[PDB]
RNA sequence: UUGGCACCUCGAUGUCGGCUCAUCGCAUCCUGGGGCUGUAGUCGGUCCCAAGGGUUGGGCUGUUCGCCCAUUAAAGCGGUACGCGAGCUGGGUUCAGAACGUCGUGAGACAGUUCGGUCCCUAUCCGUCGUGGGCGUAGGAAAUUUGAGAGGAGCUGUCCUUAGUACGAGAGGACCGGGAUGGACAUACCUCUGGUGUACCAGUUGUCGUGCCAACGGCAUAGCUGGGUAGCUAUGUGUGGACGGGAUAAGUGCUGAAAGCAUCUAAGCAUGAAGCCCCCCUCAAGAUGAGAUUUCCCAACUUCGGUUAUAAGAUCCCUCAAAGAUGAUGAGGUUAAUAGGUUCGAGGUGGAAGCAUGGUGACAUGUGGAGCUGACGAAUACUAAUCGAUCGAAGACUUAAU
């Protein structure tokens, strides 16, 4: 239930190494505009 | 499937009327019975007189499940009630006056004078 | 068959509130699984339609609500009215379709992933 | 002697000699070919390998795997073959038939010979102890909190530890195992097709190893 | 091809000689049983209380009382130790399964005719 | 086991049984093999070898225990904090209530009964059951494999023949062999039997609503009720244990001295068990010893520091399910049948609406195996799998043959 030791500051940055977040899609919109999300239709600044 | 402590009639007059089971003999851990399947059985209701009487314990051979037999032709039989006849320690019965229908299965597991003493064989 | 979170009237009624007001207005935003489930609904809705004998017409209104359009010049058409009347003669030379969805970004409070559905 | 490749179609019956209902799985073992012969003057150990199923070329924006890739083009190549999308080795046959490009067809089982089939399970997802294993669950009332977990999985302070083999929840998974002394029944050579006596393991179009019996 | 082949394997096996019936209707069952001396007929005459799935498979149930007890018996209707089905009376039911005879005895479990 | 001792723990080592899950000894309960017998046979007895596997269900008691009814090839004995409560119950008992017996003047007490009496914890680490990512495996890939190893399995009855033979005065009744089948268990699968099947079909009650009739709709557990596809499923279907090899235990020997003999042992040579090793089934090169085969790919700039790009190959993303918590796995991504829709089926429900006829009606009959149908099958590009983007090799030395 409660944790027997503190984990130290070594070990908790070793856990969250896969916490991480990734780049998303980011395709042109030839038409008109910035990037748009893949496989997304635009709605503000983008002709998608 | 018949197991421990299910009621079944009693197909003859051998002076039961309904019996419940102790034991499915056979091996060590079976669990159910079908027809053909001895088991061992104690009567609850007794006709006043006849050979058994209400607290006997008797061996008796299953007739007609309600639950019934699969045959090699993938033919199916089935029965209204269990159904039970008391045998007499060689495959053979107690009475002389089988009542009910009696499945085919069991003249092939030596109850030639069931089968004899019975209706129509289905 | 999905089950979009909620109980099967819950779910049966939220399905043909979706797909009337996809036909009032033709072109609606909701999120990407409750389009993949109304596309399914009104497509077989316009399919009702297409036939437009009184047997079908019985089973249009199974599904659809009873809300009524203000058309132009103030006239007033019922939603049943409409699909067999205007989206059934639209498409009765295509055969299937319908609909299509267009994906778009995720919402602000969640991250579900916003879809227009339109009336092709 | 005797494998071959197929999938499974699904499940019928058949009747027999005095009406004798029996189960039967149909296994389209189509288009096998033998399409590397493999030598212990090589590699140590005699087989052949068939290829089952063909699919398409060799094309230059292929994002699936239906169309082949370069090395599966110039490996079914070296065998005047299409490519296939199943390969398996068979040692138990005799590697000095099967010459490499053979059609090795339906009919090399007869009617009542023995076979293992060797093939995947379904796949059951992340499954309890009483369903991944054959448990006995706990009481459902007369106050029992234990229905469906494991039991105790140690005891307490000789063996501190839990042992391995323990039968703990996880995946039921879809692995590999094969039901032994089967029947063919029936091979019909147009349709290309076994029936073999009773069910196999997997799902409908799976893939399945039909090898003759090794007892 | 897939959908032939559960169809154009099982048809040689499949019979013709069968009549049209359905639920309700009572049936003369010709059965052949053979022992180890003869070859020998019983009819079992019954009321069709269900018919389920196709193909080779169909599979029909019909129900008699023999001697105060009711007995089903189950049949493949592809099988061939079935020699010959009449149909002796048709049913005015309006189920599929009429499992509910299963319930009544006596003159509350009847069908009536066409 | 009952104790003895008081060493660990009283700023807690928390509970007797039972349940769930086991695991280990062998001083062996059954099955295997032997010796001896006051072993005719059938049965036994006793001892030795052996842990492979198996070792029931009830009645009474809170009971451990014990008795008993049934069975069974047998219903082994122990150890694991009298295994296991951060896995479960709480009947037993050290709580407050109350009562009897008994004791006490009494308040009370008994370790005598009797009725009643709150079972906390979101798992940090180790360990286990699954599953990914990273890197390594001296080029990079795709695919098939070797098996060092590890794991699973391993039980057994009954019957028939041999043969009423051997044996026996008789009664009885064999070994060895052969064959058939089971029980228990473990697996795979949904064809059958069934179960479920909350977007399938039908019936029906109440009430509200769609102006009304007729048709429907909402709510009433899915309102109930009758069924039921796909899928999941057992109680349903299939298989499985086997053989067969080596080496051995107890044992049985052959030859054979030492010790002219004798002697199973000393040198030799055999034989010998459910045991041991294979055989069988899985999993396995992170097997850092990183294996092997087949196929594919081959760069220049350039203090080659590195960059720029890329090959084969992948991936992002998107359509999905034979896969799945996730992600992985698999089917696809326009040269496309991946999913939906459409069309046609399969199976399911059991005769739609509307109309007509008949009936005073409630309702019947016809139109018509009718309508409807979620996951199943086929066809069809109608809709959507867009345009894109990212990653990805250049083959080190040393010596030896060539
Ligand atoms: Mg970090
Ligand atoms: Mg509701
Ligand atoms: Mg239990
Ligand atoms: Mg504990
Ligand atoms: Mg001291
Ligand atoms: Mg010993
Ligand atoms: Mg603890
Ligand atoms: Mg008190
Ligand atoms: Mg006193
Ligand atoms: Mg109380
Ligand atoms: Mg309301």
């Amino acid at each position: 239930a409660v944790p027997k030791r503190r984990t130290s500051k070594t070990r908790k940055n070793k856990r969250r190494t896969h916490f991480k977040i990734s780049v998303p899609g980011m395709t042109e919109c030839p038409n008109c505009g910035e990037y748009k999300l893949s496989h997304r239709v635009c709605k503000n600044c983008g002709s998608y | 499937m018949i197991q421990q402590e299910t009621r079944l009639k009693v197909a003859d007059n051998s002076g039961a009327r309904e019996v419940l089971t102790i034991k499915v003999l056979g091996g060590s851990g079976r669990k159910t019975a079908n027809i053909g399947d001895v088991i061992v059985c104690t009567v609850k209701n007794a006709t006043p007189g006849g050979v058994v009487k209400k607290g006997d314990v008797v061996k008796a051979v299953i007739v007609r499940t309600k639950s019934g037999v699969r045959r090699n032709d993938g033919s199916y039989i089935k029965f209204d009630e269990n159904a039970c006849v008391i045998i007499r320690d060689d495959k053979g019965p107690r009475g002389t006056r089988i009542f009910g229908p009696v499945a085919r299965e069991l003249r092939e597991g030596n109850f030639m004078k069931i089968v004899s003493l019975a209706p129509e064989v289905l | 068959y999905r089950k979009l979170g909620r109980t099967s009237d819950q779910r049966k009624a939220m399905l043909r509130d979706l797909a009337t007001s996809l036909i009032i207005s033709e072109r609606i935003e909701t999120t990407e699984a409750r389009a993949k489930e109304v596309r399914s609904v009104v497509e077989k809705l316009i399919t009702l339609g297409k036939k437009g004998d009184l047997a079908s017409r019985r089973n249009a209104a199974k599904t659809l609500r009873n809300v009524e359009i203000l058309n132009e010049d103030e006239t007033t058409q019922t939603a049943l009215q409409k699909l067999f009347g205007e989206i059934a003669e639209r498409y009765t030379e295509r055969q299937g379709g319908y609909t299509r969805i267009l994906k778009q970004g995720p919402r602000r409070g969640d991250g579900a992933e916003s879809v227009i559905i339109e009336l092709v | 002697t005797k494998g071959i490749l197929g999938r499974k179609i699904g499940m019928t019956q058949v009747f027999g000699e005095n009406g004798e209902l029996i189960p039967v799985t149909v296994v389209e073992a189509k288009e096998n070919v033998v399409l590397q012969k493999k030598t212990v003057e090589v590699d140590g150990y005699n087989a052949i390998q068939v290829g089952f199923e063909d699919k398409k070329a060799y094309k230059k924006d292929a994002k699936s795997n239906k169309y082949a890739n370069k090395p599966a083009e110039g490996h079914a190549k070296k065998a005047d073959a299409a490519p296939k999308r199943f390969i398996r080795e068979f040692r138990n046959v005799d590697v000095d038939a099967y010459e490499v490009g053979q059609e090795v067809s339906v009919d090399t089982f007869v009617a009542g010979d023995v076979i293992d089939v060797t093939g995947v399970s379904k796949g059951k997802g992340f499954q309890g102890a009483i369903k991944r294993h054959g448990q006995s669950r706990g009481p459902m009332s007369h106050g029992s909190h234990f229905h469906r977990a494991p039991g105790s999985v140690g005891m307490a302070s000789d063996a501190s530890r839990v042992f391995k083999g323990q039968k703990m929840p996880g995946r039921m998974g879809g692995n590999t195992v094969t039901v032994q002394n089967l029947e063919v029944v029936q091979v019909d050579t147009e349709n290309k097709v076994i029936l073999v006596k009773g069910n196999v393991p997997g799902p409908k179009k799976g893939l399945v190893e039909i090898r003759t019996s090794i007892k | 091809t897939n959908h032939k082949l559960i169809e154009a394997v099982t048809k040689s096996q499949l019979r013709t000689d069968l009549p049209s019936f359905r639920p309700g209707d009572t049936l003369r069952v010709h059965v052949r049983i053979i022992e180890g001396t003869r070859e020998r007929i019983q009819v079992f005459e019954g009321v069709v209380i269900k018919r389920r799935g196709g193909g080779v498979s169909e599979t029909f149930t019909v129900r008699k009382i023999s001697s105060g007890v009711g007995v089903e018996r189950t049949f493949p209707l592809h099988t061939p130790k079935i020699e010959k089905i009449e149909v002796k009376r048709r049913g005015k039911v309006r189920r599929a399964k009429l499992y509910y005879l299963r319930s009544l005895r006596g003159k509350a479990a009847r069908i009536q005719e066409i």
